[PDB]
């Protein structure tokens, strides 16, 4: 979006930008929780496959 | 008459033997989870940790 000289687009975009940047971090952080999720399944089943053996 | 008895008792000792290894095994593991969970417990002692983390 052009913004030359012309606020209340200047700014408006700036806005935008900021809520990004906040959703960008929290997405992140979701992404990293089912990450993390998906290491103890993982350790567990290796776990429990030489218990079964 | 004696050797009867004797063998009535093999058979006994050979189902004892059964069932106690069989406990054994997951008893170790149980060892195992314990201190495992025991780990990440002390790390939930981080006093850096975010909520999130």
């Amino acid at each position: 979006t052009p913004v030359e000289g012309n606020n209340v687009e200047k700014e408006k975009a700036a806005a935008a930008i900021d809520k990004t940047n906040r959703g960008l971090k929290n997405s992140l952080n979701n992404v990293l929780t089912v990450r993390a999720e998906l290491g103890t399944q993982l350790s567990e089943l290796s776990t429990l496959d030489s218990l079964g053996s | 008459q004696a050797q009867a008895q004797n063998s009535q008792y093999a058979l006994a000792r050979t189902f004892a033997t059964q069932k106690v290894s069989l406990e054994e095994s997951v008893l170790s593991q149980v060892t195992t989870a314990i201190q495992t969970a025991q780990e990440k417990i002390v790390y939930a002692g981080n006093g850096t940790l975010s909520d999130d983390d």
